[PDB]
């Protein structure tokens, strides 16, 4: 009569609160004693074992997890909620859960055969939508409607399940009990759907995609556009509507990023000064101390690309950033400055773009021929689901804070190049559409390539006649950088000397100082300064405004994109940037001569007959 | 369409082919049917439906009368005297003055020269043919003509025909979501002929859809439905 | 799908590969058996053939450069009459994974990738065009010219960096591929006229034909000799080496071989490009951009995969440098 002993969850339980307990760090001191202290303060309730460890301390159980990982956590569960006890203050209904990490061994989307139903798997995947949170009924407490009486302790699967049994023996209603809602026991869950990662496509496929149903605490650790990696069981679904067709659901219950950038676990000077490894600061510092830094970080983040030293200076400096400030009215001045390049065919464009893109993190690449208006900013998509009108984000709003690399940025059509300057100049991006109304933050830095009108650069012109950019956009990158290809027949044996070396020597041929995972983190650190300017170089800086309009002055020569105010908030702009890059905390004549003197070499001389 | 009050959207009728009438008609033909004409099952309005009894073919006019192509001693007579191929020269649309040699060249059109395949290299074996001329010569009735003497024809205006319905084209179903194919001119006039008066009149863009009909007789569709080859 | 099938292949046979791969002219002898109906047109057969093997794949992703193409584009312009369509029509048929386009009757999105609206749950949802099928293979379009210059410049992106970023309205990804484009077009007037220059009668812009290595100029007029020899064969195909060799031939030489670099070919591959600046700067007829310098080892490294060579050396750059030199002409 009474129920039935299932052996082989209860003895996994009882081994799993031993394994709790017993098992400590390198210095004693039980860690999962410690790790569940926070485990009581309210909005807690997933304590997270790694699985290697549980390796260490026992290997009979570690096959029992991984082959039976959905029959025995109903157990593992419980075994946490007799495990805290021990501090008497969690309410007495609460209810916790165990959340796995550092498998061993990953799996892809298309290996996830129906032979892997119920078992412990790991999962890498992007991410396409999330849908909002919701509420889940986990166990009902049906409040009896005859006896008055109340039926606890029912268990859901995918539906209402209405329980019709009753242990009073006068139950009126075995068809009818209203449940309570005030004592039931909820869950949060979201469900979100991945998308196979790149690097897993078979060649000439499209790629697949499953949902995965985030359940806890860790509800909203997956967003668009991450790639994140899931672990936990592949479960069936029925469909509800005729309680069959069934359909695979992933059931994660930890989600973590795929290749941490800093190994610890995953906002100012100090928080970050904090995590640096000792060789981590030890090596920040003396990068910091170095001298000639400006010249070994071009020569060491584009190491085959002979010349153009004009180029690379102007792009770090647009790495590095400036300082983004508020006016107390309520406006903001732009923080970060725009790049654009404009040269003859073939002298190295696209490379800027693509080491850039491949250097940065976060940071998108987009061509300008193969892209769009609602596709760049921002656009509005009916889920029919949801039957409303919602806002999808753009490439220039997933790459906030980063970069926006734009390639052959005047391919783009003459209404594509309107919605972007409208991003461009108040950094924001205004949505009015079919029933959204809205504004969202976009602060970006464009690094964008585009070729001249006709194929060659004609120095007989002024820019805009050169270029078929609008005119509001030419005033806003305030940094040019026109290239032109007079064919040297000494740089056409130095290149052909780069290229074929590098074809030669597949992976050297890079051989630099301060290696590129370095360099990240000096820029992560450095990039959180707010420099200030001392009087002599406020009065060097308008001195250098009085010296820069004149030489366009009449008579002698003549120059292309005649400069004006703009030209000036773009010069503090580009030594702040370079104050940020020698950690100091203040501006000196000395950064603001060279940032003066890179704006000089950026205009040239119109020419004639 | 011909039997039509002058203005009027022609009516269907739902015919249920079954056990040995089946695969006997073809879409997009000429046909008569013989078969009790019965309500729908399951308020007191009804659907109704015919129930075949028995098809017959009628394109010639009369009756498919294909099958009986049986050439008798007295017409082997004609055909093998001197100048058989300059009777038949004669005898295509007789009521057309002139024209002697324009119509020695479209009789060679109906029976095609022969398609070789060597070394897996295949050449076609028809034969196309354009009239330029001057306004008045009696074309459109040489084309009207050559339409009734083909057992597989088609009839086709350049200025009233789009490029996508001469080869075939990618339509959706409101009640399924599906796309399917439809053939177009040339697909249902595979093993026949087809003819394009008015053709320096049809849109540069649709007449590019037929470089691939010519040479090769193919059409090689890829739109976001379908990604095959039609034989034409 | 068959490389761990090459493994599958009797000893029998590779002693066959490897002594034909031994005679002094096995190039000629296998490019002279593809499409055994075209007339003579020795160069092209070349170049279709080096295209049928492509330069090594290395890998470049510790330089951060990115990745880097191994096929090889090829270019067929000229007057009409001269049998270009025919040879997609023969590749098309023989290469598998492979596709083959027309000039107005393929749009921008349907080359690369469109978006639609899928029925059932009401979404959209991505999809794939031709160029992206193919994706292994070949991708034959003809009529070239007659593409407006819209749905032409989507080229630019899948036919240099093996690659296509897509940002439309609930879709922001990036697909690859490793096509290989072959096109054919027609001179401007459709007639060759000699009054204007080379970079006249093509009237195709610089960053486009520069994605192309290997421009064939089918440049054919009224031979009496050419004219004869032609019909003489043609009227042959009314009356009445093997495949399995090439056929097998390929897929070793995919599978075992992998050609680096010398110093000594190295050395040849530098000069071979300063000359080349001087040449086409003057005449007008095709400039020289630096992307050339790489299409001379995608060239050459394909030619070494001929004869199995496994090491490039000095005559695998002279005949992939008179390849590029006597197509223009
Ligand atoms: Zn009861």
């Amino acid at each position: 009569h009474l129920e039935v002993r299932d052996e082989v969850a209860e003895k996994c339980q009882k081994l799993f609160l031993d394994f709790l307990e017993e098992f400590q760090s390198s210095d004693g001191e039980i860690k999962y004693l410690q790790l569940a202290e926070e485990l009581i303060r309210p909005e807690r309730n997933t304590l997270v074992v790694s699985f290697v460890d549980l390796e260490q301390f026992n290997q009979q159980l570690s096959t029992t997890i991984q082959e039976e990982f959905y029959r025995v956590y109903p157990y593992l569960c419980r075994a946490l909620k007799t495990f805290v006890k021990d501090r008497k203050e969690i309410p007495l209904a609460k209810d916790f859960y165990v959340a796995f990490q550092d498998l061993p061994t990953r799996h892809k989307i298309r290996e996830l055969t129906s032979s892997r139903i119920g078992l412990l798997t790991r999962i890498s995947g992007q991410v396409v939508r999330t849908h909002p949170v919701h509420p889940e009924l986990v166990s009902g407490t049906f409040l009896c409607l005859d006896c008055q009486t109340v039926i606890r302790d029912v268990e859901q699967q995918f539906k209402y399940t209405q329980p019709n049994i009753c242990r009073n023996p006068v139950c009126a209603n075995r068809r009818r009990f209203l449940l309570d809602t005030n004592k039931s026991r909820f869950v949060d869950f979201q469900k979100v759907r991945i998308q196979e990662t790149q690097a897993e496509l078979p060649r000439g496929s499209i790629p697949r995609s499953l949902e995965v149903i985030l359940r806890a605490e860790a509800v909203e650790s997956a967003q668009a556009g991450d790639k994140c990696d899931f672990t936990g069981t592949l479960i069936v679904v029925p469909d509800v509507s005729k309680l069959l067709s069934y359909r695979l659901v992933f059931l994660a219950c930890c989600v973590a990023p795929t290749n941490p950038r800093f190994g610890g676990k995953e906002q100012t000077a100090e928080s970050i000064k904090n995590q640096m490894t000792v060789k981590e600061w030890e090596k920040v510092f003396e990068m910091s101390q170095d001298k000639n830094l400006y010249h070994n970080l071009c020569t060491s983040l584009f190491p085959t690309i002979h010349g153009n030293d004009e180029v690379k200076r102007g792009v770090l400096l647009m790495l590095f950033g400036g300082v983004p400030k508020t006016t107390g009215e309520g406006t903001s001045l732009r923080g970060d400055i725009n790049v654009c390049i404009v040269g003859d065919p073939s002298t190295a464009k696209s490379q800027f773009l693509k080491h850039v893109e491949e250097f940065s993190p976060r940071a998108v690449y987009t061509s300008g021929k193969a892209s769009s208006a609602a596709g760049l900013t921002a656009a509005v998509v009916r889920d029919e689901e949801s039957h409303e009108f919602v806002i999808e984000a753009g490439a220039l709003m997933l790459a906030d804070n980063g970069v926006c690399c734009i390639d052959e940025f005047d391919k783009m059509d003459v209404r594509d190049q309107v919605a972007i300057h409208e991003a461009m100049e108040q950094q924001t991006i205004s949505i009015t559409k079919a029933g959204v109304k809205a504004t969202l933050n976009a602060r970006t830095s464009i690094l964008a390539a585009a070729n001249p009108i006709s194929g060659h650069y004609d120095r007989s012109k002024s820019l805009k006649q050169n270029i078929n950019l609008s005119a509001p956009i030419m005033s806003r990158f305030d940094l040019f950088f026109i290239l032109v290809d007079e064919c040297n027949e000494v740089t056409d044996y130095a290149i052909a000397r780069r290229i074929v070396d590098l074809h030669s020597r597949i992976e050297e041929s890079i051989d630099r100082v301060y290696s590129l995972d370095d360099i990240r983190r000096y820029l992560l650190f450095a990039r959180q300064f707010k420099p200030k300017i001392s009087k002599e170089s406020e009065d060097f800086i308008v001195e250098q405004y009085k010296h820069l309009r004149q030489r366009d002055g009449s008579g002698v020569t003549k120059s292309s994109w005649r400069i004006t105010v703009r030209q000036l908030e773009s010069m503090i702009r580009l030594s702040e940037a370079m104050a940020r890059m020698h950690c100091c905390d203040e501006v000196q004549p000395k950064h603001v001569k060279e940032a003066f003197r890179l704006l000089n070499k950026s205009i040239i001389r119109v020419e004639t007959p | 369409s011909d039997q039509v009050p002058v203005g009027n959207i022609p009516r269907s009728i739902t015919v249920l082919v079954e056990g040995e009438n089946t695969r006997i008609a073809q879409p997009g033909d000429h046909v008569s049917v013989t078969g009790i004409f019965l309500p729908i099952l399951r308020g007191l309005l009804s659907e109704t439906y015919l129930e075949a009894h028995r098809i017959v073919k009628m394109n010639k006019s009369e009756d498919d009368e294909s099958g009986a192509g049986e050439l008798t001693r007295e017409e082997l007579r004609q055909i093998a005297e001197e100048d058989f191929y300059e009777k038949l020269a004669a005898s295509i649309a007789p009521e057309i003055y002139g024209h002697e040699d324009v119509k020695k060249a479209l009789l060679l059109l109906l029976v095609g020269g022969v398609d070789q395949s060597p070394r897996g290299m295949k050449i076609r074996g028809n034969i196309n043919i354009c009239l330029m001329g001057d306004p008045g010569v009696a074309k459109s009735q040489l084309l009207s003509y050559i339409d009734r003497l083909a057992p597989r024809s088609q009839y086709t205006t350049g200025r009233g025909s789009s490029g996508v319905g001469l080869t075939a084209a990618v339509l959706r179903d409101s009640v399924s979501g599906e796309l399917t194919l439809e053939g177009g001119a040339l697909v249902l006039a595979d093993q026949g002929v087809c003819c394009i008066d008015e053709f320096d009149k049809m849109a540069e863009a649709d007449r590019t859809a037929i470089h691939e009909v010519m040479e090769q007789q193919t059409i090689s569709i890829a739109k976001a439905g379908i990604l095959t080859t039609l034989n034409a | 799908d068959e490389e761990a099938e090459q493994k599958l292949f009797s000893e029998k046979r590779v002693e066959l590969l490897k002594e034909l791969s031994r005679k002094p002219d096995i190039y000629e002898r296998l490019a002279s058996a593809l499409a055994p109906s075209i007339y003579e047109h020795e160069d092209i057969k070349k170049g279709i053939l080096l295209q049928l093997f492509g330069g090594t794949r290395k890998d470049f992703s510790h330089t951060g450069r990115g990745k880097f193409r191994a096929e090889i584009n090829i270019l067929l312009c000229g007057d009409p009459g001269t049998s270009k369509s025919q040879l997609l029509q023969y590749v098309y048929n023989l290469v598998p994974r492979g596709q083959y386009t027309s000039g107005k009757g393929s749009s921008a999105v349907g080359l690369t990738a469109y978006v639609m609206k899928d029925p059932e749950t009401r979404q959209l949802v991505l999809q794939t065009g031709a160029l992206v099928l193919s994706d292994n293979g070949i991708c034959c379009i003809d009529e070239f010219d007659k593409m407006n210059e819209s749905t032409r410049s989507v080229l630019h992106e899948v036919m240099e960096q093996q690659t296509l970023s897509i940002a439309k309205a609930g879709i922001i990804c990036q697909l690859n591929a490793r096509t290989s484009v072959l096109a054919a077009a027609n001179p401007i007037e459709s007639q060759w006229n000699p009054k204007k220059t080379t970079i006249e009668n093509i009237q195709l812009p610089h960053t486009l034909l520069s994605r192309f290595d290997l421009i064939f100029l089918l440049l054919d007029p009224q031979d009496e000799a050419y004219d004869r020899r032609l019909a003489h064969h043609l009227v042959a195909l009314y009356y009445q080496l093997d495949m399995a060799v090439l056929k097998d031939y390929i897929a070793y030489a995919h599978s075992t071989i992998m050609p680096r670099l010398s110093e000594e070919a190295s050395q040849a591959l530098i000069e071979a490009y300063v000359d080349m600046r001087k040449i086409g700067s003057s005449r007008g007829m095709v400039s020289a951009y630096p992307r050339q310098l790489e299409s001379l080892i995608r060239l050459a490294e394909a030619h070494a995969k001929v004869r199995l060579s496994n090491k490039v050396e000095a005559i695998d750059v002279e005949e992939a440098k008179r390849l590029h030199r006597e197509a223009l002409k």
